[PDB]
């Protein structure tokens, strides 16, 4: 659901519900053609799906490939309320990160038992 | 009965929650609908619910 | 995993209305005197 | 999980199969106790009447 | 008086003589002459008892207002206004507030009502003034034994008396619900669909929104 | 006949070799589900991260470790006292990682010692025995459910729990220890006193009627041959025993009447159990024990330590270092 709908829903409404974490839609496909000095005052970064490279045998050949793997920290991480100044140098939008939520403790578990931590982060 | 009078229409209760503050303000409309306030009865006593 | 949970909601409502309907069942008077 | 929730049934159908095992209980101790109305011992737990 | 329990009824309070004879009379109206009341069509020959006419008038009055219940219930949710008017939704189906249902209603249909009852009680009458001896509500032959319409009354005496009771009771009671569902009403500008329906739902203030989680 | 009855019956029954009864329906499946759980997790639960702050500990023998330093670690610290069944998680490997096992295992033990105290009970009632052997056995459950239930709710994390296991024990009391001053309470004072005069009053009681035994068997059997099943006459003479303890302490200070006794030794252990229980259900809503510290002053101001300062100073030895990495601010609140 868009922002324009979770603005309505109140707290106790939203709570448990798990929708915390996702990232509200975008309708209406247009173009903005941002004005110089302008940034981006809020900025959600949902992953929808995890992968660790590994090694692994097809038909008697190993090779890297990434492996599916399962997140063991329950709903930790999605990143959101990133702000961040957009110049335009040679007529090229860049988004230039500053500051806001950008990193978040990830668990993940590869196929065999192994556990992958890693900071799922972005910053500078 | 007694209570609700008095919260009702006897001076009113101390409402944290209250606008501005907590103070006594008087409960105009308590809540009647009987699945709101057995929600409370039959939901579970673990953390996140009370 | 909603089976499982169903499984288990059955399993506990089995037993407990087998103790509730146990103890219902004239306990008092099973007893060493009649 | 700490969605409140009346009881803690969430679809229908956990509602609707707690149900069966607890009809199944009623029905069969109504086997043994069905047309019952009076028969008043009028003593202290004795119940000795079947 | 089991009814008033601590209490004593009428110095000549029946037991018998209308099956709700439980002795509930406090301030007994039985007692008082409960004749012809301001000439109610006074006859001083077998004019039933006085105590008898207070009880055709508890059924009649139960008996209708047994039936004002289902016409408060049935236009919103029996058949959810059977309208089906040629033309002209208002005074039709539309209105399911069933005081605004006979606030546009024509005179048309409440004549054809008014009349209805009209015969009625021209027929009851006409029983009643001969149907001396035992008056028994005006009964003549509605549903009677007889039967004087179809499925004419196929019962035993001991049904009988339990169907006596039945009535006498059921009218009671809606004579309390058909004030209760007015009441309510007037004093909701709604019908008992209404408010009935949103309180055995979840207030839309409240819904823990819908379980959106992974 | 019907079924129903004829199950009740056999449920009821006083000749199986194990008694079922209406609350053994409670008490097998329970417990039953307890301990194969608590078997295989012991075994071959993967670590488990406990105050929630990704670095997960290992308590499975497959792990490396050992009967002792092997335990069931509590549940996870983000989850809190939120109830965390297997189906709430998405995977049970995620359950495993958020020590799902613990509360399945502590809620399930917990049932199963309540339905047990009810199953002593109906056995007590079929028996025609006076019922109240299960009142002594609610001591060790309310200590029980105090440690494992109790705590948890006042403190607001199941992590806060004791954990299975004999070393997750032993940090369990330290920890206490220094968030609590469990010692100087004086609850723990009663415990302890309960437990002493338990073990010493069974000792006496012991060596009284065993000293005092009926000469009826030669030098090579068993004194214990002496006794046989379903005798009708005491194998022990009282009038010795009592003659004995009443030379060796005071003649008045002596006890006779034997049920009053057995009363006593009923009653003394029973009753500290329950004080301590309560001492550990105070306290975890934040009752601590006596603190004496710095009460000692010279007239100057200056302060004398006593031997409750050096508790503290140990208090504090052990409150810098437990769960090292997991607080951020300089109150544990
Ligand atoms: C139009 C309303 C009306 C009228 C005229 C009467 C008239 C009478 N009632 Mg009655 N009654 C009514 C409504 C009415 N009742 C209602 C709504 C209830 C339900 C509370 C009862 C319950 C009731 C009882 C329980 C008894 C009466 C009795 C009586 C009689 C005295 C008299 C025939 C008494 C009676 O008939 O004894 C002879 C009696 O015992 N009534
Ligand atoms: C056709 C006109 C008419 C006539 C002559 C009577 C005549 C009478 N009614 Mg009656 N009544 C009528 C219409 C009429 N009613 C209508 C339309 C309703 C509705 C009622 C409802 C009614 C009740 C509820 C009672 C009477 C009673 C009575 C009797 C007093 C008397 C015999 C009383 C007996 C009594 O209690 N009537
Ligand atoms: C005391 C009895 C009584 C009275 C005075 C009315 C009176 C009326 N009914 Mg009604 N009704 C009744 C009983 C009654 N009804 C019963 C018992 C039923 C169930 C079969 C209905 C079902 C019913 C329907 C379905 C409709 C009415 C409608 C109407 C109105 C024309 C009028 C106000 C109509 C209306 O205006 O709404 C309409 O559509 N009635
Ligand atoms: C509980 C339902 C019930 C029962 C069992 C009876 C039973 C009986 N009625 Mg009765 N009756 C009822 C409702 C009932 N009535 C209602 C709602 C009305 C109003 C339409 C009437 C109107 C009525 C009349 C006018 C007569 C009976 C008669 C009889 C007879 C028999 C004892 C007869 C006596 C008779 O003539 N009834
Ligand atoms: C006497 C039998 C019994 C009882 C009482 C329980 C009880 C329980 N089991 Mg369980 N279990 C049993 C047998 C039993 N088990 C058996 C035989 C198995 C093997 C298949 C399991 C396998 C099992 C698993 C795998 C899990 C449980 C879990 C649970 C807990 C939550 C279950 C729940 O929400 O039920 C809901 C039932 C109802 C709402 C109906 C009861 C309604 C009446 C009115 C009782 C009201 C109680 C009220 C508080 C007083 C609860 C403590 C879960 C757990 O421990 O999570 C940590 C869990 O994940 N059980
Ligand atoms: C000489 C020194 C001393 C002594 C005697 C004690 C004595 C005691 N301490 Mg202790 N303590 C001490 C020093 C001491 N302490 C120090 C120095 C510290 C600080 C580190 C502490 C910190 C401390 C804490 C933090 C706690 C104690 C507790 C206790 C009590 C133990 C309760 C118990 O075991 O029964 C209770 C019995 C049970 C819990 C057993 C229940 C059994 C269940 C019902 C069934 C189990 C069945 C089993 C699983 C399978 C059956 C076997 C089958 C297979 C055959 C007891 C009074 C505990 C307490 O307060 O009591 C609750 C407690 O929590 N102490
Ligand atoms: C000379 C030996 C001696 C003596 C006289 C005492 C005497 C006492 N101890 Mg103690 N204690 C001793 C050695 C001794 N202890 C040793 C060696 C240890 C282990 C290091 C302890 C550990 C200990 C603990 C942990 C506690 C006591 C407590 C007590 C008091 C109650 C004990 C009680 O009633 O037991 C029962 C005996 C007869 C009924 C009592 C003043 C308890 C108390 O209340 O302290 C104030 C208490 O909590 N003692
Ligand atoms: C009419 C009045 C008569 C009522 C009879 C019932 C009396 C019960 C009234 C107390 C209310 C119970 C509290 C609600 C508990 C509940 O169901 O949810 C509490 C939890 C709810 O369960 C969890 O709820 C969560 C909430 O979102 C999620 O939905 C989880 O998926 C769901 O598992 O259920 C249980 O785990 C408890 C039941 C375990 C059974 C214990 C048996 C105890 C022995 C019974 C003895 C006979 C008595
Ligand atoms: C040949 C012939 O014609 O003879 C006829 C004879 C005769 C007798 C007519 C025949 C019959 C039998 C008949 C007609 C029987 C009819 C009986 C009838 C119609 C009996 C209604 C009772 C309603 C009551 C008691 C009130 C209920 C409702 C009450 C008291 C409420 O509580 C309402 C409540 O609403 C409020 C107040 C507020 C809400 O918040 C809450 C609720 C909803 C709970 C036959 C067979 O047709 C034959
Ligand atoms: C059909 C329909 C409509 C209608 C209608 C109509 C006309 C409905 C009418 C209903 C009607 C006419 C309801 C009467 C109740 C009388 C009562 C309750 C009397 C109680 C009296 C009591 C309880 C007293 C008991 C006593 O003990 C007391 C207290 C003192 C004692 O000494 C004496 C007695 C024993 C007496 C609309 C609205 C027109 C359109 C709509 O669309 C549907
Ligand atoms: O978890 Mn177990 O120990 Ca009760 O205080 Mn806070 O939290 Mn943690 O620290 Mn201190
Ligand atoms: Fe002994």
């Amino acid at each position: 659901l868009t922002k324009s709908q979770i603005n309505e829903l109140s707290y106790l409404q939203v709570k448990g519900t798990g929708l915390a974490n996702r990232c509200a839609e975008v309708v209406g496909e247009d173009s903005i053609k941002p004005k110089p000095g302008a940034k981006l005052v809020d900025m959600c970064i949902e992953p929808k799906a995890w992968a660790v490279e590994e090694e692994v045998g097809k038909a008697g050949k190993t090779e890297k490939k990434f492996v599916n793997s399962k997140v063991m920290t329950r709903q930790t991480y999605t990143l959101d309320a990133i702000e961040g100044p957009i110049t335009v140098d040679g007529g090229k939008i860049t988004f230039s990160e500053k500051e806001g939520i950008d990193y978040a403790a990830t668990t993940v578990q590869l196929p065999g038992g192994e556990r992958v931590p890693f900071l799922f982060t972005v910053k500078d | 009965f007694l209570l609700v009078i008095k919260a009702m229409y006897l001076g009113g209760v101390y409402d944290t929650w209250a606008p501005g503050g907590g103070d006594v303000r008087y409960i105009t409309t308590p809540t009647l609908n009987p699945i709101v306030i057995f929600g409370y009865v039959f939901r579970s006593p673990f953390g996140g619910d009370g | 995993m909603l089976t499982l949970k169903i499984l288990v909601y059955t399993t506990v409502i089995f037993f407990v209305s087998l103790f509730i309907f146990g103890f219902l069942s004239s306990d008092p008077s099973r007893n060493p005197n009649r | 999980a700490r969605f409140a929730n009346g009881k803690p049934q969430s679809i229908e159908a956990k509602y609707i199969m707690r149900s069966p095992a607890e009809w199944d209980r009623f029905m069969r101790f109504m086997d043994r106790y069905a047309e019952a109305n009076g028969l008043g011992f009028s003593s202290x737990x004795x119940x000795x009447x079947x | 008086s089991p009814r008033a329990l601590p209490f004593g009824s009428a110095p000549a309070t029946l037991d018998g003589s209308l099956v709700g004879d439980v002795g509930f009379d406090p301030i007994g109206f039985s007692t008082a002459p409960f004749a012809s009341f301001n000439n109610p069509l006074y006859k001083e020959g077998d004019f039933m008892s006085d105590l008898e006419w207070l009880r055709e008038a508890e059924l009649t009055h139960g008996r209708i207002a047994q039936l004002a219940v289902l016409g408060f219930i049935w236009p919103a949710l029996f058949g959810t206004f059977p309208g089906n008017e040629n033309f002209g939704g208002a005074d039709a189906f539309s209105y399911v507030n069933p005081l605004e249902a006979i606030t546009h209603v024509p005179d048309l249909a409440i004549y054809q009502i008014v009349g209805g009852m009209a015969w009625v009680e021209y027929q009851r009458v006409i029983r009643i003034k001969e149907q001396g001896k035992n008056r028994v509500s005006g009964d003549i032959g509605l549903g009677y034994p007889g039967g004087w319409n179809p499925f004419n009354l196929n019962y035993s005496p001991e049904e009988y008396a339990e169907k006596q009771l039945q009535e006498i009771k059921h009218c009671r009671l809606a004579m309390i619900g058909a004030f209760g569902l007015f009441f309510q009403a007037l004093n909701s500008g709604t019908d008992i669909v209404s408010q009935l329906s949103p309180a055995f739902a979840a207030p839309d203030y409240a819904a823990k929104a819908g379980y959106f989680l992974p | 006949v019907s079924l129903w009855e004829r199950f009740c019956a056999w449920i009821t029954s006083t000749e199986n070799r194990l008694y079922i009864g209406w609350f053994g329906c409670l008490m097998f499946p329970t417990l039953l589900t307890a301990t194969s759980c608590f078997i295989i997790a012991f075994i071959a639960a993967p670590p488990v991260d406990i105050d929630g702050i990704r670095e997960p500990v290992s308590g499975s023998l497959l792990y490396g470790n050992n009967i002792i330093s092997g335990a069931v670690v509590p549940s996870s610290n983000a989850i809190g006292m939120h109830f965390y069944p297997i189906w709430e998680a998405a995977s049970v490997d995620e359950w495993l990682y958020n020590g799902g096992p613990y509360q399945l295992i502590v809620l399930h033990f917990l049932l199963g010692v309540s339905a047990y105290m009810g199953r002593e009970w109906e056995l007590s009632y079929r028996l025609g025995m006076r019922p109240w052997i299960f009142v002594a056995f609610s001591a060790p459950v309310a200590a029980a459910s105090a440690v494992f239930l109790v705590y948890p709710i006042g403190q607001g994390s199941f992590s806060d729990g004791m954990p299975l296991g004999i070393s997750g024990t032993f940090n369990f009391m330290l920890v206490f220890q220094a968030e609590h001053n469990i010692l100087m309470h004086p609850f723990h004072m009663a415990g302890v006193a309960g437990v002493f005069g338990g073990s010493l009053f069974s000792a006496m009681h012991g060596s009284l009627v065993t000293s005092s035994l009926i000469r009826e068997t030669t030098e090579n059997e068993s004194t214990n041959y002496g006794y046989k099943f379903g005798q009708e006459e005491e194998t022990y003479n009282i009038v010795a025993a009592h003659g004995y303890f009443g030379r060796l302490i005071f003649q008045y200070a002596s006890f006779n009447n034997s049920r009053a006794l057995h009363f006593f030794l009923a009653l003394w252990p029973v009753v500290g159990i329950w004080i301590t229980a309560m001492g550990i259900s105070t306290m975890a809503f934040n009752l601590n024990g006596f603190n004496f510290n710095q009460s000692v002053v010279d007239s100057q101001g200056r302060v004398i330590n006593t031997w409750a300062d050096i508790l503290n100073r140990a208090n504090l030895g052990i409150e810098v270092m437990h769960e090292r990495n997991a607080h951020n601010f300089p109150l544990d609140l």
